[PDB]
């Protein structure tokens, strides 16, 4: 096949490989899931360890007060577009002197993340993307793609064997808005958990959570800090 | 041969550049087809409108603009193409008038068209833009004037001239029509124009189907003829 | 396209300009059309040609679940996004799909299939060999 | 699956029926078949 | 058409193999080591479900290789195989079973007894570090 | 993966382009130099000259500044630019710090500069492996070997060049402390190690001696007979 | 045809481009999106598919606001579109910055196609992978409607419609008199024409948005206000039945 | 497996490209050029497909100054690209010396604008070959100059189709000396050689370079030594 | 394989990104090097793996000093070391210059790393080449946090390992410190450790020339080579 090389040459289909190979290099990474009430919105994420020796490789970004992300695929992609984020963020403070809106920082991320997919010179950004943030209008959970398109989603899960953890989110997909903060919070890591082979079970140090809510600037858990958190959940169903 | 020189603008083995040879077939690829004549003190442009459905603004569809006020142009071809050199030949006729302070004259304009084409064609990294022009205007002292491009840069003026599909019959239809010894009266050459194309397609169209563009010595603003004259015309060259 | 030859002018008088009667009927399969003798088709001789199409995702996902029945799957399994996923397959990779998820299945000792199964059968049928490839949290 | 196919019929499972070795040259695919057939307690056929 | 026989022959194969009621009980392995020029016909799985794939054996696996070759060999107990595994990056169980040859012919030549890791390095480098590899060898002075 | 790309990996990991410019160097002419405890020398071939030709052209051995000289062995016009990129670097670094250049920053500044062209495609790496050797301020004996590959060494004595390998086996077989004793005592560990390699030529040979803090002078060839005269006459007396 | 189209750049023997005949087969993949225009303003009917039961209603909304006076439907590649509009917004802001009024729509149609056409022209990069309309109103110059394909071919239109169905959508658009009636009355017909050529059993959920222009707004874009597509909707529903 | 691209060598002889711009080159319009005792004339064929076209059109003989003349063979389109850039060469010259350019330096000049476009890159070379009168200093010159960048000196040739037969033709009769008149007669006579098709006033055009300033023949003009045997 | 890998700006079917998996390999042809953190301090040991007398053994330059309290070890390509190198030494001075402190090891590293990840962003630092660097480093030092070792490769990922090895014969080095170490090592435990594991596994002989030590301690700066007492601690083994 010799319409797969490049970026720029359409299918006799109709289609650009490329952005499939990218789609593909976004299940390459691990899962994570996120959720969010009427007021917080909360975004749990799966950290592998290269080794047994080495910590475990950081899955959550802290982007502003108000935003957080959670990243899954190409580690290069994810750090360039955290920083454009992050520089985003800033100069919105700097020249309004109020927080960005999710919703406006989500099309920036689109609207560059579409170029390389239409001038030949630089790969599709292969990182998928979750973005958890609290504006005027509540909570947001939105989750971009390498081909630069971004959904609005109550309730969402990427990455390798995310399928367990979306159909899970549907069937509980119901009371996720009114329920309070630990609810949310444990519905999050049952769904990931759902997502974890039969064997291996979640411990405090393969996951970690970000929370942003109505009154609460974005933290992120991990380590001892999640053990509040996960004590308490029920046993894992066998 | 064929085979390996067929991709860029570069020579083959008895020098022929086939890039260019194939922006005429896609100028051709539009299936249409138009006709101009030149009289004693009058030129005529025609061409064939195919509206092929009815949810479709009649008007929004032409392919007769006006570059300026007194030069009158007909496009053929890839239409996007025909319209960004329509556009290019406004900007130079602008820029002319401004610089030298008085209107171009057409065949300089045509001129300057070739020279953008072919330089096109020479470097690469840009298509050669398959559309074909024909320009008609009034020129002081020289009377009526006709002129055509081409995608590979070349330029002529023409005392009769068709384009598209049916160009070689209606060329000769032309030809065999100006080697006989005629006036052309304004009327006059209306009527050899829409006779030539009707006897080329065989289709003694109805008013709606053709459009129209005469620029006369008398007044030498470029018109675009409206139904009810095309339609009276029509019915005189009938008698 | 000389005992074939033969073989083949037989068959070809055989139904050539005789049976006008439609009591009897054949088939003929080819796994690939462009070495059979254009004479073959012709116009009035074999006429009636039927191409097979590339099995579609919903085709592929119909498919999965055909071959499925007998197989003792969890609901939960969700035949469209694997047939999302498997891009250019037919009917005998599908049921090879099927198989060897559980297959898999069996050797990890579960009783039902699951989603997860089918993704690595997928990617073994291919024989991806998916395992982490660093650079990549 | 020779052995025991009660457990492959317990699920309904069918045995592949055909297995295609391969790699580069020197692996052992053709070592390995003779090792099979050494357990094989059945008939064994190679080919020419 | 100079395969024709060949041809019809592998066609007659892949239909008694699979295709209306094969007997099921028939448990057919293949070995090629270009599978890439075999047709698709053969290759679609039903006829041929699974796919056996022999890569190079990784570092424990060597290891493993070179004590089951060595053991038979007259060798000294305290020879480091876990450093002639490392030292052929990507040599199949072949290339192994050469270099236990050339190091009992080593010491063989020696009029030595017992081979000693002096003679497994060297007959690596002769049957590895010395068909293709002579580049870099003497100019690695690029990695460090 | 494959060769014809300087930006390149391979499944094994190496850069094959820059693999292949090293042949470049090794068929040069040979070249060996030593680090002595007073004196620095290095020697050359420099043989076959074309009978109708002149010499004072073909420059093997160059000095880079007062106290830092250089010997090369690859293409020549890539060690002509070398050297006079390396000549400017050194006045220019002793314009902007007013000391003289180290031979190590030297050394440094060829090998980063033969990096920069072997960063990139556009740009093919110079096919050279110099051999720098001085004193620096405080007079200590220096001597540096590059490469290609932009990587550089520090030794006590090396070769380079066609039957580099050799002459390398011989000085590591012969080097020693005694051997350095005295200046001519080096001077005649040189002439027996080019010996080793250059036949018996013996006018085939040009020594250049770097006499701790003098400058740069070119033996004649008198002496240089003359020093073979005395190795042979050992060689005689100790058979 | 092949070792022809690897690019836009290159002509073929037959004397046509071959990316941008992709691109356009691109398009029609997408789903449907119908645009009629009536005597008194304009409408957009655009079909947008329900993913995963799991977006949040309104998400990626396929209507857009190149500016306040103006509108946009697209079909074809979400992302390419989105680049689109902010072209569009952006060159109607020059537009009123430099002369000072409202872009006339058939102005902006066209500047908006240059680019588009432009596209098609280098083998740097790939043609555009979406097609989309324009609608707008105004006293100086009425209802305007207009449609823009990958080639950048801009044409003006009384009813079009773009995507998988075209063709049905365009046969039953030809049966309404869009020269007369008023624009109120024309959106329960498209809430009808989209429901008809929806192909439920083939397709699954879908959402049904629908966009106003005209003087019932004051020459602005706007969605129409809920409790009105609901009658609309509801209407089709009998319709259908 | 060469002669794709202007920069690579052949693998023994030269770049191919620009011997295929050559070829391009011989395959056009016939063109002769005469240097006569005390001018030059220069000739080339003008055959419209049909009667249709306008022969008053466009022209393939222009003035580059007020002394210096031009004639082609080949494409039309580069020829009326380096037709300007000469022109404009010209004019830089006069503007710097405030003096006529000297026939020789706008052939180099143009040369070396010519083989600009032979260097590397996707730029293809020019598919035309020039003809350059002149008459400077009191004595006329005759240039030619082609793509390749080289240009020449003839006393009297010709190019374009059947340029063999021409130059037969022109060995034949030329001998060293005419004057503007019986050379006009000798261009006219070669052009026949190979000219297709009865001449007449506007088949072809005619231009000389005397110590007037060049100037091209109206129609009356040629059509009078058309007629008068010949 | 099956082509994608003639460039770094396409991926792959599966979504691999090709010559950078390559680069990766590249790490594989050099002198294996492991690193030690404990409470006390971290430890660097490597393999100068020498090929010839005459050339200085300084001259292999494998453990370079970052700064007074960050010291790195390196294996790979020579050139992409030194140019990784300067970068972190020209970096650590700089934010020295501007806050008046010194930096944290895992800043430096992600400071490395943020030119390391810019292989055709086609607007990259001086530092970009096209192709991904092809040098794995090992950063430890002693800051407010108390010891730090970090762990970088070619594709520009960082992660902190309190034990590590890198390197050609990197596996089973690996392999062996996952049972050796725990948490409650002494420096001299940790130096001792490291060097049975690492002349278990050379081909050639442990030998005071053979191996580079080096240490960074609270109270201590990094400028300890234990020169010349690399006998003494051989010996007591
Ligand atoms: N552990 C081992 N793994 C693999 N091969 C081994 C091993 N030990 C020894 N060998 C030798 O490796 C060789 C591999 O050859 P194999 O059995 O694949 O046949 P072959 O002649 O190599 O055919 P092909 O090249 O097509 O595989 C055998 O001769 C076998 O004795």
């Amino acid at each position: 096949n010799q319409y797969d090389n490049d970026v720029t040459v359409w299918s006799p289909q109709g289609r650009i490989h490329q952005i499939e190979y990218a789609m593909e290099a976004v299940k390459q990474g691990s899962a994570t899931v996120g959720l969010k009430s009427k007021t917080h919105a909360v975004l749990v994420a799966l950290k592998r360890a290269q080794s047994e020796l080495a910590a475990h490789q950081k899955k959550i970004l802290h982007v502003d007060n108000h935003i957080g992300i959670s990243i899954a695929g190409l580690t290069a992609d994810a750090r360039l577009l955290c920083n454009f984020m992050r520089q985003e963020c800033l100069d919105s403070r700097f020249v309004f002197d109020r927080p960005l809106p999710v919703s406006r920082l989500v099309s920036l991320i689109g609207s560059k993340t579409q170029i390389p997919t239409q001038r030949y010179g630089r790969r599709p950004y292969g990182v998928g993307l979750l973005i958890a943030g609290y504006d005027d209008m509540g909570p947001h959970i939105f989750q971009t793609c390498p081909s630069a398109n971004y959904f609005d989603c109550r309730a969402m899960s990427i990455g390798a064997r995310s399928q367990s953890a979306r159909t899970y989110l549907e069937r509980h997909m119901s009371e996720f808005m009114e329920c309070n903060l630990n609810e949310l919070v444990k519905h999050g890591l049952r769904a990931l958990r759902e997502t974890l082979p039969a064997e291996q079970d979640l411990t405090t140090k393969n996951v970690s959570i970000g929370i942003v809510g109505k009154d609460l600037e974005f933290t992120i858990y991990d380590d001892d800090d999640v053990s509040p958190f996960l004590e308490g959940l029920e046993e894992r169903p066998q | 041969s064929a085979g390996f020189d067929r991709h860029i603008t570069i020579f083959s083995p008895e020098g022929r550049l086939y890039q260019v040879e194939y922006a005429f077939k896609a100028i051709n690829q539009g299936g249409l087809t138009s006709v101009a004549v030149r009289g004693k003190d009058c030129a005529v442009i025609v061409t064939q409108k195919k509206v092929p459905d009815k949810l479709l603004d009649s008007s929004t569809v032409t392919h007769l603009f006006k570059i300026t006020e007194n030069i009158g142009c007909v496009m053929t071809g890839m239409t996007a193409d025909s319209r960004s050199q329509v556009q290019r030949a406004r900007y130079e006729a602008a820029n002319w008038k401004y610089k030298y302070g008085y209107e171009i004259p057409v065949d300089m304009l045509c001129k300057r068209i070739a020279d953008i084409s072919q330089v096109y064609t020479q470097n690469a990294e840009m298509r050669p833009l398959g559309c074909c022009m024909i320009l008609i205007g009034i020129d002081e002292e020289q009377g009526p004037q006709v002129y055509k491009c081409d995608p590979a840069g070349y330029y002529c003026g023409f005392k009769a001239t068709a384009a598209g599909v049916k160009q070689t019959e209606s060329t000769s239809f032309l030809e065999k029509k100006v080697k006989k010894k005629f006036d052309w009266t304004f009327e006059q050459t209306v009527e050899t124009a829409i006779t030539c194309l009707s006897t080329v397609l065989s289709i003694d169209f109805k008013p709606s189907e053709i459009e129209v563009g005469v620029v006369t010595v008398e007044n030498p603003k470029f018109r675009i003829l409206t139904e009810a004259e095309i339609d009276a015309h029509l019915v005189a060259l009938a008698e | 396209k000389r005992e074939v030859q033969r073989t083949m002018l037989e068959l070809l008088n055989q139904l050539d300009g005789f049976q006008p009667n439609t009591q009897v009927k054949v088939i003929a399969a080819t796994n690939r059309v462009d070495i059979l003798d254009p004479a073959l088709l012709r116009s009035g001789r074999l006429d009636r040609k039927i191409e097979f199409p590339m099995p579609n995702e919903e085709a592929r996902a119909r498919i999965m679940q055909i071959h499925s029945r007998k197989m003792n799957v969890s609901p939960d399994v969700n035949y469209e996004e694997l047939a999302r996923c498997t891009d250019d397959f037919n009917g005998a990779q599908c049921k090879a799909v099927c198989v060897e998820a559980g297959m898999i299945a069996l050797r990890r000792g579960a009783t039902e299939l699951t989603h997860e199964d089918y993704m690595e059968g997928i990617l073994e049928v291919q024989a991806k060999k998916k395992a982490n490839l660093q650079y990549y949290a | 699956p020779l052995l025991h196919p009660e457990r492959f019929v317990n699920l309904g499972i069918e045995p592949p029926k055909g297995v295609l070795l391969f790699g580069p040259p020197g692996t052992g695919k053709t070592l390995c078949a003779r090792a099979v057939a050494n357990r094989t307690d059945a008939c064994f056929i190679r080919v020419i | 058409g100079g395969d024709n026989e060949v041809q019809r022959t592998m066609l007659e194969l892949i239909n008694q193999l699979d295709g209306f009621d094969p007997r099921g009980n028939i448990k057919v392995l293949m070995a090629t080591n270009r599978p890439d020029t075999l047709d698709p016909a053969l290759m679609r799985p039903g006829r041929l479900d699974r796919k056996i794939e022999f890569s190079l054996p990784d570092l424990e696996g060597r290891t493993h290789i070179f004590k089951i070759h060595a053991r038979s060999m007259s060798v000294e107990r305290d020879i480091r195989f876990e450093l002639l595994a490392r030292l052929c990056p990507n040599s199949t169980g072949a290339e192994i079973r050469s270099v236990c040859t050339e190091a009992g012919m080593f010491a063989i030549r020696a009029r030595r007894k017992i081979a000693t890791e002096k003679d497994f390095l060297e007959a690596v480098n002769k049957v590895i570090k010395s068909y293709a590899k002579f580049s870099a060898t003497p100019r690695y002075m690029t990695y460090n | 993966s494959y060769d014809r790309a300087i930006t390149v990996f391979s499944p094994d990991g190496h850069l094959f382009q820059v693999e292949y410019a090293q042949e470049a160097v090794k068929k040069g002419s040979t070249a060996v130099g030593v680090r002595g405890r007073d004196i620095v020398v290095l020697g050359v071939e420099k043989k076959s000259v074309a009978k109708l030709q002149d010499e004072r052209t073909v420059r093997k051995i160059c000095a880079l500044d007062d106290n830092v000289c250089m010997a090369f062995a690859g293409l020549t016009a890539d060690a002509r630019i070398v050297i006079n990129r390396a000549r400017v670097e050194c006045q220019s670094h002793r314009l902007t710090v007013e000391d003289p250049v180290t031979v190590e920053y030297i050394t440094r500044y060829i090998a980063s500069l033969k990096q920069r062209y072997t960063q990139s495609n556009g740009r093919r790496p110079f096919g050279i492996s110099a051999l720098i050797v001085g004193f620096d301020f405080d007079g200590t004996p220096r001597l540096y070997q590059t490469d290609p590959s932009g990587t550089y060494h520090a030794w006590k004595a090396n070769a380079i060049g066609r039957g580099a390998k050799s002459v390398r086996e011989f000085l590591e077989k012969n080097y020693t402390d005694e051997a350095i004793e005295t200046d001519d005592l080096t001077i005649k560990l040189v002439i027996k190690a080019l010996l080793e390699v250059v036949q018996s030529g013996g006018k085939n040979i040009e020594l250049a001696v770097m006499r701790r803090d003098q400058s740069l002078k070119i033996l004649n060839p008198e002496e240089i007979e003359k020093y073979v005269a005395e190795i042979e006459k050992e060689k005689e007396e100790n058979e | 045809g092949t070792g022809y189209d690897l690019s836009a750049s290159t002509f073929s023997p037959d004397g046509r481009v071959f990316q941008v005949e992709y691109a356009m087969k691109a398009v029609e993949n997408s789903s449907t999106a119908i645009g009629i225009r009536c005597k008194d303003g304009v409408v957009f009917g655009v079909e947008k598919l329900v993913l995963s039961k799991l977006y949040e209603e309104g998400s990626n909304k396929r209507l857009f606001n190149v500016d306040r006076h103006v509108g946009m439907a697209v079909a074809g590649l979400l992302a390419d579109a989105r680049s689109l509009a902010d072209i569009a917004r952006e060159e109607a802001s020059n537009f009123r910055s430099n002369f000072g009024y409202n872009i006339p729509l058939k102005h902006l149609a066209d500047r908006v196609a240059m680019y588009v056409h432009a596209y098609t022209l280098y083998s740097a990069v790939r043609p555009f992978g979406c097609s989309f309309m324009l609608g707008s109103y105004s006293v100086n110059d009425g209802a305007q409607l207009y449609m823009i394909d990958p080639s950048g071919v801009s044409y003006g239109y009384w009813g079009c419609a773009i995507g998988k169905a075209r063709q049905a959508a365009k046969t039953e658009i030809e049966k309404l008199q869009m020269k007369e009636m008023t624009c109120r009355d024309i959106v329960k017909e498209v809430a009808k024409i989209i429901y008809i050529v929806h192909d439920e059993v083939k397709d699954k959920a879908f959402e049904l948005e629908l966009s106003w222009v005209g003087e019932l707004t004051n020459g602005r874009h706007e969605i129409v206000p809920k409790d009105i597509r609901e009658e609309a909707e509801k209407y089709a529903k009998e319709s259908l039945k | 497996g060469y002669s794709f691209s202007l920069t690579t060598f052949s693998p023994s002889g030269k770049l191919v490209q620009i011997e295929y711009a050559l070829a391009a080159v011989a395959g056009g319009a016939p063109s002769v050029g005469i240097k006569a005792a005390n001018g030059v004339v220069l000739a080339t064929e003008k055959k419209q497909k049909s009667i249709l076209y306008d022969e008053r059109s466009v022209h393939k003989v222009e003035p580059i100054t007020k002394h210096i003349g031009l004639v082609y063979s080949g494409m039309g389109p580069d020829y009326r690209v380096l037709v300007h850039r000469a022109r404009k060469l010209a004019q830089q010259y006069y503007l710097v010396y405030q003096e006529p350019i000297p026939t020789a330096q706008l052939v180099q000049r143009v040369a070396s604008v010519m083989q600009e476009y032979t260097q590397s890159g996707g730029v293809r070379p020019f598919g035309v070959s020039l003809l350059i009168c002149g008459w400077n200093e009191g004595r006329p010159y005759l240039f030619q100059s082609d793509p390749s960048g080289a240009y020449f000196a003839w006393k009297a040739t010709a190019m374009g189709k059947n340029y063999v037969n021409g130059k037969t033709f022109l060995e034949k009769r030329y001998n060293e000396d005419l004057e503007l008149e019986d050379a006009i007669h000798t261009a006219i006579l070669t052009l026949k050689e190979s000219f297709e098709g009865q001449m007449t006033e506007d088949n072809i055009e005619v231009g000389i370079c005397n110590e007037a300033g060049f100037r091209r023949l109206t129609p009356t003009e040629v059509k009078d030594y058309l007629a008068a045997i010949a | 394989r099956s082509e994608y890998d003639r460039g770094v700006n396409t991926f792959s079917p599966e979504g691999r990104l090709f010559q950078v998996e390559y680069a990766i390999e590249a790490i594989k042809l050099g002198s294996t090097a492991i690193g030690i953190q404990t409470s006390e301090g971290v430890c660097l040991a490597v393999e100068k793996r020498i090929t010839s007398p005459l050339m200085e053994p300084s001259s292999i330059e494998k453990i370079v000093e970052i700064d007074a309290h960050i010291g790195c070890a390196m294996s790979g390509l020579i050139a992409d070391a030194k140019t990784l190198i300067d970068k972190a030494r020209v970096e650590t001075q700089n934010h020295w210059f501007t806050y008046n402190e010194t930096m944290t090891v895992e800043s430096v590293t992600q400071a490395v790393s943020n030119l390391a990840l810019q292989f055709g962003e086609e607007d990259a630092d001086p530092g970009a080449m096209s192709r991904p660097f092809g040098v794995a480093l090992l950063f430890g030092g002693v800051d407010e946090k108390g010891p730090q070792l970090f762990h970088m490769d070619p594709s520009g990922t960082f992660v902190q390992c309190d034990a590590r090895a890198i390197g050609s014969a990197s596996e089973g080095a690996q392999s062996s410190l996952q049972e050796v170490y725990h948490k409650s090592m002494t420096l001299k435990e940790a130096i001792k450790s490291s060097l049975i594991i690492l002349k278990q596994v050379m081909e050639e002989k442990l030998n005071a020339t053979n191996i580079e030590l080096a240490t960074v301690q609270p109270g201590q700066n990094f400028h300890m080579f234990t020169k010349e007492e690399l006998e003494e601690v051989i010996k007591d083994i």
